């Protein structure tokens, strides 16, 4: 009866599901605590279709809309903000498109890009590579575009946050988007991050 | 080969058996019991708002299920199921379980005073409470580790939270704050309530100024909500309800800006200042972030403290990183004094971008 077993659970997991979260796992035999998107609390007996051991407070999962029960888990919330600033038709611009800037290029790539494919120079060299790079510049130069030629030439997860995005009413907001723009570039291959107009937010 | 076929099938069947069970259970609704009417009628809010007078399946020991308790209405009749222990938000949790690495105090320089008044206030009266007993005191409770940007604030608190073993609450204070009405005076409240759960605790609030900032008598309706937060934390450390074996930690470089209420000796005790480091702080802090730097010269640390007048804990490390630097530009897999006295020169001249630093409380 494995085929009928699985046609009426395929029944019950019809979609749409409801996404919940799992905010409390407890013990009582393992029992869920989920809170789902309708903004209400409900105690699962049973946790569902997906294994016990792999449901952590706070993550997203599909649930039943009537049942209520556990039925998937799906991947994390990122601000649809946070998503659609992210770089995917890259920019075309090699450094030869760079004019008057040698030296600021050299120092731009040797602390973003060599961390990223030479990290062995760092850590046969017995160092932690350069953290943040901020370009200054007076309304003119060329901060954009070099970090438009980065982005082209990297060959990683580029995201452009912009200053005036991360601001935001209904407090709590902004924080969220800068914590999800960085959890998103941390989850993601190497990644670059690349804040325009940065005294927008820095003041 | 049946054998094993039908064993790895009724593994599968017992699975799916499993499943179905499951699959044939619902969902209750946990809501919070707020009294007792006539042994079968109990007023119960569930947590979406709505409040009912519900009934009790029989073997729940109405006795467990007093004023306050959580429980599990039915979906339907919304009648008590069964009694639920105290909810811990999934934000309280991952605070907890944040991971500190494993910062040992070996990797804190200059900082030895303050590093034992923190010691002083969260390590000793939480293993030998009976000193204070004697001396007729109740040890403090409040730390402000107070200091200029990048001095090691953050870094001496990763390092108590590795090196101690009672409960430890992470939290940037900005990541309290919720959009919703009254949330972050909930998560504040929820807080508490689980350092009081776990009796021997302690909460750090990274930044806390984010919160803690001074009370706008011109703000806006933000402001307003974000100080009701604010007024709920000081009404859990010094409000009505005492506070025992529970201390709290706050770090922030800008402590001109907070709450006289929040500053005052009653909620954060000792403020202790992770001042800049000082020519043996400098000392100290370098050969730290140079020790694991294949060095392969002679090396004036003394120089490169007497130019490094005026940095912080991180512009040492980043005078290191320069060295290395500087080194991988020359294509050279070493470092020597020539790069360091460059890399420190450097730093010194990325210095000239900064601002006031000497900010203090009061
Ligand atoms: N050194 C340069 N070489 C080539 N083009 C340059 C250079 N400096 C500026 N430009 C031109 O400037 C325009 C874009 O400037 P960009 O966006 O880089 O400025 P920015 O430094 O970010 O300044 P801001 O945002 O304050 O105006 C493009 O036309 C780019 O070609
Ligand atoms: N006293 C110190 N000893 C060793 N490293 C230090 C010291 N102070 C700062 N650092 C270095 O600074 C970086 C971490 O700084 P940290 O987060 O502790 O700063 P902070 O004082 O909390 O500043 P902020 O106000 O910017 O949050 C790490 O590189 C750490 O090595
Ligand atoms: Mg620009
Ligand atoms: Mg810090």
């Amino acid at each position: 009866k494995i085929k009928e077993n699985s046609e009426k659970i395929k029944v019950n997991k019809t979609l749409p599901y409801l996404v919940s979260n799992v905010i409390e796992l407890l013990d009582v035999g393992k029992c869920a605590v989920i809170k789902t998107s309708t903004r209400q609390t409900y105690f699962l007996p049973v946790i569902g279709l997906v294994d016990a051991e792999k449901l952590k407070p706070g993550d997203l999962v599909g649930v039943n809309k009537d049942s209520y029960l556990i039925l998937e888990t799906l991947p994390t919330e990122y601000d649809s903000r946070v998503k659609a600033m992210e770089v995917d038709e890259r920019p075309t611009e090699q450094y030869s498109d760079i004019g008057g800037l040698d030296k600021q290029i050299q120092e731009l790539v040797e602390a973003i890009v060599l961390p990223m494919n030479h990290k062995e120079k760092f850590e046969n060299l017995g160092i932690q590579p350069p953290k943040g790079v901020l370009m200054y510049g007076p309304p003119g130069t060329g901060k954009t575009l070099l970090a438009r030629a980065c982005a082209a030439q990297t060959k990683a997860t580029f995201l452009k946050l912009a200053g005036p995005q991360l601001v935001q009413m209904f407090i709590g907001d902004g924080a969220k988007l800068v914590r999800d723009a960085f959890a998103l570039a941390k989850e993601k291959a190497p990644s670059i991050i690349f804040i325009d107009e940065l005294d927008a937010i820095g003041t | 080969e049946l054998r094993e076929q039908l064993k790895e099938l009724t593994k599968q069947y017992e699975k799916s058996e499993n499943d179905l069970k499951a699959l044939q259970s619902v969902g209750q609704i946990v809501g919070e019991v707020l009294k007792q009417l006539t042994e079968e009628k109990f007023i119960v809010k569930a947590t979406n708002g709505p409040r009912y007078v519900v009934g009790c399946r029989r073997q729940l020991d109405k006795s467990k299920l007093k004023p306050g308790t959580r429980v599990a209405l039915d979906m339907t009749t919304l009648t008590i199921m069964r009694y639920l222990p105290r909810e811990v938000d999934p934000l309280v949790y991952n605070m907890s379980h944040e991971d500190p690495g494993n910062v040992s105090y070996s990797e804190i320089g200059g900082l030895s005073e303050q590093i034992r008044e923190l010691r002083e206030v969260i390590e000793l009266p939480l293993t030998n409470p009976e000193l204070f007993q004697r001396v007729g005191i109740i040890p403090p409770k409040g730390c402000l580790l107070y200091g200029p940007p990048g001095t090691g604030k953050t870094l001496l608190a990763r390092a108590v939270a590795s090196q101690l073993d009672c409960n430890f609450l992470k939290v940037v204070s900005s990541s309290i704050v919720d959009k919703y009405i009254g949330e972050s005076a909930r998560l504040i409240r929820e807080m508490f309530n689980y350092a009081r759960d776990h009796q021997p605790c302690i909460i750090f609030m990274d930044e806390i100024d984010a919160i803690g900032g001074r009370r706008f008598s011109e703000g806006t309706s933000a402001d307003r909500e974000i100080q009701r937060t604010l007024m709920e934390l000081l009404n859990q450390m010094d409000g009505f309800d005492t506070l025992h074996r529970v201390k709290m930690i706050m770090a922030t470089n800008r402590p001109d800006t907070l709450d006289p209420a929040l500053l005052r000796p009653g909620r954060l005790d000792r403020k202790i200042h992770i001042d800049l480091p000082n020519e043996q702080a400098r000392l100290d802090i370098l050969k730290i972030h140079a020790g694991p730097i294949t060095k392969h010269g002679e090396i004036d640390y003394e120089a490169i403290v007497k130019l490094s007048d005026g940095f912080n804990g991180a512009d040492l490390r980043n005078v290191c990183t320069e060295a290395g630097m500087f080194a991988i530009r020359a294509d050279h897999d070493f470092v020597v004094q020539e790069d360091f006295m460059k890399a420190v020169r450097k730093v010194a001249d990325s210095k000239k971008l900064e601002s006031k630093l000497d900010y203090k409380p009061v």
